[PDB]
């Protein structure tokens, strides 16, 4: 033991002892017991608090695992604290948004209903290409391994509303350890207004063009999948999507690595693991790791007053596809004035005297911000601007 | 007083300050061992607490910044050590004959730089001076100088120092030591040797670590990366040495430095283990110091200690005046070579104590006659013998 | 056995011969009377009150800086020496003259009190 | 005192040109001059074999340093008379012949002249040019036949050992302060001798026999006394030279075929350089002053080896003698440079003390009638330094002490030596010049001082009431 | 291949040894023995006067090099004589007696036999020891020679040190002295070089607002120097280590390159782009040396004689080459500069300056050459190289007298080599450890193998 401490440098050790002052203070701000004091929670809201610390990190959490291993403690457990804690230096250690022009030049290819350009045999319809898009804009945010990614029934997903702190999302506890948030800067690049407009043309359909599936199937039915292949209940097969990214990122001109989204990219941060929400956290996770990985602040679900989505449902569902309505119908108005030729658009409900009353009415946005990203697209419109 | 002081002669002065090592401040940071001891000593201390050094210097100092009042006394502490020509006469002096006592070198806070004198052991920093102001209180040159790297100076302070004695000035220094920094990694290495070409000044290097040292010195582990090691020019050009900070040297260790050539001094000091028969050598280097250490394993001498006789033996010493037994005077002359063959490139040994020698020593009278062999009172052997 | 000694305004003080071979120089000058140049008449006094108070004494070597730097401050010689600052000086040059280092040692651990017990205000006057 | 520091080391540049202060330019001048050596000649069979045996009790320190057995010079001594006898060549024998005739002038310039006067024969001054000035009139005689000789026989020979130990014979007299640049070439040419056969081989290897051993210790103690002389005698004169192959015995921390010292051997031969190489370290390279401290440490550890040395017999006291004047020596040099230039306190009366143990000794090697030992010529260089430094700290200030110190060496000096004649008379008539500068200085860059800048710049170009003062600089 | 790179390393240190390869005790046996210089002695002042036209016509190039003016030495002559006649001292006589005779030396070692036969005198040849054809001229030669030896080793040690003990030596450098009178020379070599030493003659770095006198001084002393370091790189074995070729790093300057070249080539780091540098270099010192034109007898020998260096130095460098890196199409390359050599040597006999041909540097190099070639001719088969170490061999048994002893045993222990041809005609081969015995035997000299053994006990 105290060989192990003497193992080290000198004025590494005092700077230790320096941080063990400040960290044992930082805590007698709170009420409250020696992983209480070296409690990733406590660590975590420490680094929140002193981002001047997240700027020298290295020596913070060597010494956190050296005390960590200091006294009576699981070699197992300071080893896989220790994975955590790779995990969060290599989540903080880079803070730029620079996976992203990739984002942005797919999404919005991805969004555009008329690819001329295309002459490859899927994404013959919109909800092809709203399907890959969401599956790409999920590992994005996500940064999940595909398995798991099938793995994941959407009955075990769990909205996220809470309007005291000014949080919404969609998260998830189970397996795979998630929480994703809308972007209402960017819409486009939102994987839940993604979800959103795919999940209408999924369920709901497009009357005359294409079947809904239905909105009864989703008690009837064990596992509902993210994602649907050929099958109802089943996520597309793994060498189908494999297929399906190559055809886009052509398209798009952006050169190709499978093992990016198939599986989890290292370079890129993660969720930690857990074996509702508050203030600071939201499933099991601090909030700067979800805003950092969402890329977006938290805000609060906006209150529409129109419902595409059903009203009547299993109450497991139902907030699930009320943050899906809010997003849909909140960005709606944005996707019109863009693509008006959307396969969404012509279902004869959006055809009704009022939804296209408010369709056409004040935008979410000024158009002149989302210039910059259309300037993305390999196809020009109709509408140029 | 002062002037009664100064109206006197050198060797007076220098056992005053020797006796008056480094303590030019009114404070002292604690060793390693007394961290975890929460007992702090006591420094309630007020204000002239200017804003323009507790935050400038941090990088050396904030480093602790958990105690009484310190910052502060050590904020005027540097203040009124600007005035003292106690220290002006301390450092003209201390110069003059050897400053083992402050360790001296470059430094650069701001972007500017300056000169700092510091404690040994780990230099803990006491003040700092202009060069101008330095070279008015002495005479300018390109007096030589020290330097080491800390997580404080690594690699663009450091190339700034390297591009500063290159475009405003001309590299006046000469020692390089390596402090902390063990990983041979995070910029130092990659800053300091393509560094190494107008650095010309200097013989003298100054190591710490064993993962360092058995990664970059041990020559046995042998690799092809060029910019991870010296360019064997400088392998030339280190006539000195000095290394500390270890716990197992050669047990059954690769210890041989034949790359190491034209070394002429090697130091050691602050270990836990070291044995000589794994020790190897180039020529040219017979100053061997040797500091504070634990149980040190000498030469075997036991097959030698097997050809002796007490036929001659006297006193823990021997000598053959029989020239007819040309037997055994050859046999001494033999027994002799032989004992010196075993330290054959060393011709001077220092030692301060060490508390224990296990290995039987054999030695010739020509060296224990005068103060070559120089040990402390690490008096913890018997098996003496000389020649 | 005994030697007098010229104190250099003139004074014949007396030793014993042998606590006086305590010293070196004297040691070496011999290999009975003795000049003493640059010397007065208290000085030596109490510089052969040190030298009788440490007689059967040990002293470690003028080599071994580490036991030398251990510093224990001898409390007689700590009271026996609480005098001013020229008689000091005096007493010190004189050790110097004659080799006898722990009573300079002595001086000098002295000196570093005087010159380490300070206030700032001694620098404030400059 | 910064002045003092100055004039110091004008000094330094004023005791070297002193130091820089017939022979008939042709060997055939003694083409046909007699001998002292024949039967009939001047000295008898009988004579010559007393020498050997005086220089064997009293100076054995030279040649039992050198060679291997000494019973083997009377046997080549009987050996060559019989031989001469039965001529009424070859290398050996004339070698050997040139080693017992140098060996033998150094016993003349070491004897009593009573004795020496007794033994020579009579009417071979009738036949010959002719106290102590016959003593040495005779013994130039002898010195200039065996130069003649040995030049020739110098040349014309192959390489053998043997030269070396001539030269080394005859160092050990007024040859080298008398017949400075014939001694330079020569040294010159011993030096390549000895470059040449590999003489640095006395590193002692393992298994070699006793002969082999003695061998190396030969090439050993010649080694190290031909570097004593080489720095002893390296004025610009000569520019080549040997005492940088070996290495100092500082242990320095600033810093192959260059040898180091302390790895080798016990020899005093090896004390001897030891403190020659301190006194290099003081005069040409860096001079510090922890680097002064360690070296008057391990001096008076010396000194300590040197009154080791127990009264037994003549050559003991010799040697012990010589070594403690050179310990006393370089203790004074360094000190001198200690209160020249940086001005520690008591110095100068620890100073004082060295030079009269020193003159102790010279009185105690007089009154023991032993004054032919006082004659080697380095006992005469150290009164030469000391009396003018003593004459300069007198003139410039005022001590009864330095006063009484310089007028006994002076005194001793005037009255006690013919031998060096040129060099005494050079050194007197200038110190009695500087006894005027006395009188001029008694009656700041002071007029004397530039006089002397002006008597330094006569000798660097000498090497290729202002109006009074050079009055008086012309008057000397 | 790889064993003909060690074999030819070899070969270098058999040459090296090769390359390290009668006149009495006590100096009185010569202590009164004949002059040659007297009125009624030997010569003939003005025959002795004709000499030194001949001299001066033909040779500058040495003395020229050398001193300040040159009506000088005339000028010194007539002075000795009147002095002489007046006769029937001092140090500046006596030099200049010497120079005059060792110049008189040189010129007698490049003369023809049958003038100088006409100028001796007749019945001071019946006083003399008679020879009685080159071989009575090279007798005399010997004999003039040993008393000029005899009067200057007295008169070396017992004088101020003045340049022109050091004019003497070079004077007498250019003979057959010696490679014949080795270790004498080497410690008179010795001497010279401390008084070189001595008097600054480093101090060549012309300054500015020197006199014409200064720049000629300044140049003597350039020329001086670097001949001296010329020398001594080339007389440089282990019976001397003292050296000053150390202390480097007009075409004095030019030669003294060259021996830099042939240094580095020798002792130091052998590498590529040194070797192609070296070369360049040289091609551009033969632009330099070429630039030179014909116009008089000294031009003529002093171009030769710097093609002949340059040659000489190009057939090392080459060797190096061919041996240590083995590029193709090298024995050819290497052969042209041997033929360029022998064209030179060529016209010199051809212009009746066969005299010219007798310095021992030429001498020593077509001993080396003769020895690679038949070392590479009896190892390996070009007739190329046979039929030129034939022309060389043949040339030197039929051409040379002075040098008899070296070229002869060189020609014996060759002749033995041919014997060793036929071993290696009738793989660690027996040749090759012949050759290791060889050099081991020589180098312990300094301070079927039952049939090889008998071959080798029968020579």
């Amino acid at each position: 033991l105290d060989s192990l401490l003497k193992e080290l440098p000198t004025r590494t050790a005092h700077l230790y002892r320096s941080i063990w002052h400040k960290y044992t203070e930082w805590l007698k701000t709170m009420p409250d017991d020696l992983k209480l004091f070296l409690s990733q929670k406590y660590i975590v809201k420490y680094i929140a608090s002193h981002d001047d610390i997240a700027k020298d990190p290295l020596p913070t959490c060597d010494a956190m695992i050296w005390f960590s291993r200091a006294l009576d403690i699981e070699n197992n457990d300071v080893l896989v604290l220790q994975q955590r804690l790779y995990g969060l230096v290599k989540l903080l250690e880079f803070d730029y948004s620079n996976v992203i022009a990739i984002l942005q030049k797919i999404s919005i290819n991805l969004w555009n209903p008329s690819t001329d350009s295309l002459q490859s045999k899927h994404f013959k319809t919109c909800q092809d290409k709203l399907k890959l898009l969401l599956d790409f804009q999920w590992k994005f945010n996500t940064n999940v391994s595909f398995e798991d990614r099938t793995t994941v029934s959407l009955k075990d997903l769990q909205c996220i509303l809470d309007d005291e702190n000014g949080k919404c999302g969609l998260a998830h506890s189970s397996k795979p350890n998630f929480v994703l948030v809308p972007n209402f800067q960017s819409p486009f690049t939102c994987p839940i207004f993604t979800m959103a407009v795919y999940y209408y043309l999924r369920f709901h359909g497009v009357k005359k063009y294409y079947k809904g599936d239905g909105y009864q199937i989703l008690s009837q039915l064990e596992h509902i999948p993210i994602i649907r292949g050929k099958s109802l209940d089943q996520y597309p097969r793994e060498l189908t999507l494999g297929n399906w990214y190559p055809t886009i990122f052509k398209y798009c001109q952006l050169p190709y690595t499978k093992k990016h989204w198939f599986q989890v990219n290292q370079e890129w941060p993660q969720f930690p693991d857990f074996s509702e929400s508050d203030s600071e956290n939201t499933i099991g996770i601090p909030d700067f790791y979800i805003e950092k990985m969402n890329r977006t602040k938290l805000q609060p679900c906006p209150q529409v007053h129109v419902h595409l989505f059903p009203t009547d449902l299993p109450p497991d569902i139902q907030a699930v596809f009320d943050l899906l309505n809010s997003v849909l119908v909140t960005s709606l108005p944005l996707l019109y004035r863009v693509f008006p030729t959307h396969d969404i658009f012509l279902d004869p409900s959006l055809k009704t005297p009022q939804n296209i009353a408010f369709l056409t009415g004040t935008l979410p946005l000024d158009i002149e911000s989302q210039e910059h990203l259309l300037a993305q697209l390999i196809d020009k419109t109709g509408t140029v601007s | 007083d002062t002037k009664l002081f100064l109206s006197l002669p050198i060797d007076i002065r220098y056992t005053v300050y020797f006796f008056l090592g480094d303590v030019v401040q009114n404070v002292r940071p604690p060793a390693k061992s007394d961290i975890f001891n929460d007992e702090l000593i006591a420094y309630p201390n007020i204000r002239e607490f200017n804003q323009s050094l507790v935050d400038k210097y941090s990088k050396h100092i904030g480093v602790y910044d958990y105690i009484p009042n310190f910052i502060p006394n050590w904020c005027r502490d540097f203040d009124l050590l600007r005035h003292d020509i106690i220290l002006t006469d301390r450092l003209r002096v201390c110069l003059q004959y050897e400053e083992q006592w402050f360790s001296v070198q470059w430094i650069v806070v701001s972007g500017e730089l300056e000169i700092g004198i510091f404690t040994t052991d780990e230099q803990f920093l006491q003040v700092s001076y202009t060069i101008n102001e330095y070279c008015h209180l002495l005479s300018i040159a390109q007096q030589d100088l020290r330097l080491g790297i800390n997580v404080s100076d690594i690699n663009d302070v450091n190339e700034l120092c390297k591009e500063i004695q290159h475009r405003w000035l001309f590299d006046t220094v000469s020692y390089i030591s390596f402090i902390n920094c063990w990983d041979l990694d995070h910029e130092n290495v990659v800053s300091i040797i393509p560094c190494m070409e107008s650095f010309n000044n200097l013989h003298m290097l100054r190591i710490e670590s064993k993962n360092m040292f058995n990664n970059l010195i041990n020559t046995q582990g042998v690799r092809e990366n060029p910019g991870k090691t010296i360019v064997y020019n400088v392998r030339q050009n280190i006539f000195e040495l000095e290394l500390y900070t270890l716990r197992d040297l050669g047990y059954k260790s690769v210890v041989d430095l034949q790359k190491w050539e034209q070394l002429q001094c090697l130091s050691l000091s602050g270990c836990e283990f070291i044995d000589l028969n794994n020790l190897i050598l180039p020529q040219h280097c017979k100053m061997l110091i040797l500091k504070e250490v634990k149980y040190i394993i000498w030469w075997d001498l036991s097959h030698l200690l097997k050809r002796i006789r007490p036929q001659w033996i006297i006193n823990g010493q021997v000598k053959k005046p029989t020239k007819k037994e040309e037997e055994e005077e050859s046999e001494w002359y033999n027994l002799y070579l032989e004992v010196v063959q075993t330290y054959q490139p060393l011709n001077f040994i220092e030692l301060h104590n060490a508390k224990r020698v296990k290995g039987n020593l054999i030695l010739p009278a020509r060296l224990v006659t005068e103060s070559r062999i120089k040990i402390s009172n690490g008096t913890k052997v018997d098996s003496v013998l000389l020649i | 056995q005994n030697v007098v000694l010229v104190s250099v305004e003139g004074e014949r003080f007396v030793v014993d011969r042998k606590i006086a071979e305590r010293s070196l120089l004297l040691k070496n000058y011999l290999q009975i009377v003795m000049p003493v140049p640059n010397v007065r008449s208290s000085v030596l006094q109490k510089v052969i009150e040190w030298a009788v108070h440490h007689k059967d004494s040990n002293f470690p070597d003028e080599d071994d800086d580490d036991s030398r730097k251990a510093a224990p401050v001898d409390p007689w010689d700590r009271e026996f020496l609480k005098v001013d600052q020229e008689m000091l000086y005096e007493i010190i040059l004189a050790a110097n003259y004659l080799n006898i280092k722990p009573l300079l040692d002595a001086g000098c651990k002295v000196v570093a009190e005087m010159i380490r017990g300070r206030t700032p205000e001694e620098i404030r006057r400059t | 005192n910064l002045y003092d520091k100055k004039l110091f080391n004008i000094w330094n540049q004023y005791e070297r040109l002193w130091i820089h202060d017939a022979f008939p330019l042709d060997v055939s001048e003694y083409n046909n001059t007699k001998d002292f050596y024949g039967y009939e000649c001047l000295f008898s069979k009988e004579s010559i074999f007393k020498i050997l045996d005086h220089s064997l009790e009293r100076l054995g320190w030279l040649y039992f340093g050198f060679f291997t057995d000494i019973s083997e010079l009377p046997y080549q001594m009987e050996r060559y008379w019989n031989e001469y006898e039965s001529m009424n060549k070859s290398a050996d024998q004339i070698l050997w012949d040139l080693v017992l005739r140098s060996v033998i002038v150094m016993t003349i310039y070491y004897m009593p002249a009573k004795s020496i006067l007794s033994l020579v024969d009579i009417d071979a001054i009738e036949k010959y040019p002719l106290e102590l000035k016959k003593k040495y009139e005779i013994f130039d005689y002898c010195l200039r036949h065996t130069l003649n000789k040995v030049l020739r026989t110098i040349f014309t020979l192959p390489p053998d050992v043997r030269t070396l130990q001539i030269f080394l014979i005859l160092s050990n007299t007024n040859f080298l302060q008398i017949y400075p640049s014939l001694g330079n070439n020569i040294l010159v040419h011993c030096i390549h001798l000895a470059k040449v056969l590999g003489i640095k081989d006395f590193k002692l290897k393992i298994n070699d026999s006793g002969s082999t051993r003695l061998q190396k210790l030969s090439m050993h103690n010649i080694w190290f006394r031909l570097s004593t002389v080489d720095y002893m005698r390296s004025s610009p004169n000569k520019i080549i030279a040997l005492h940088t192959d070996n290495s100092s015995a500082l242990t320095r921390k600033t810093l192959i075929d260059s040898i180091d010292v302390y790895d080798v051997e016990s020899n005093l031969e090896v004390l001897r350089w030891k403190i020659t190489s301190l006194d290099r370290d003081l005069e040409v390279s860096e001079p510090s002053l922890k680097t002064l401290k360690a070296m008057k440490e391990l001096l008076g550890l010396l000194d300590r080896k040197t009154s080791v040395s127990n009264d037994a017999s003549f050559n003991t006291k010799f040697e012990s003698f010589f070594l403690k004047l050179q310990c006393n020596f370089v203790m004074w040099k360094i000190l001198r440079y200690e209160f020249m230039q940086y001005g520690v306190t008591n110095g100068l009366q620890k100073l004082c003390c060295p030079a009269r143990r020193i003159i102790a000794l010279v009185a105690n090697f007089l009154k023991e009638d032993y004054f032919e030992y006082t004659t080697h010529p380095f006992c005469v260089h150290i009164l030469c330094v000391i009396a003018g430094f003593f004459s300069f700290y007198c003139i410039f200030h005022e001590a009864d002490e330095v006063r009484d110190l310089r007028n006994d060496a002076v005194g001793l000096l005037k009255l006690l030596f013919d031998p060096l004649r040129p060099v005494i008379s050079c050194f007197f008539s200038n110190l009695s010049r500087l006894e005027e500068l006395r009188h001029i200085w008694k009656s700041l860059v002071h007029p004397v001082m530039y006089v002397l800048k002006t008597d330094i710049i006569k000798l660097k170009r000498n090497l290729e009431s202002s109006d009074f003062l050079e009055v008086v600089r012309e008057f000397n």
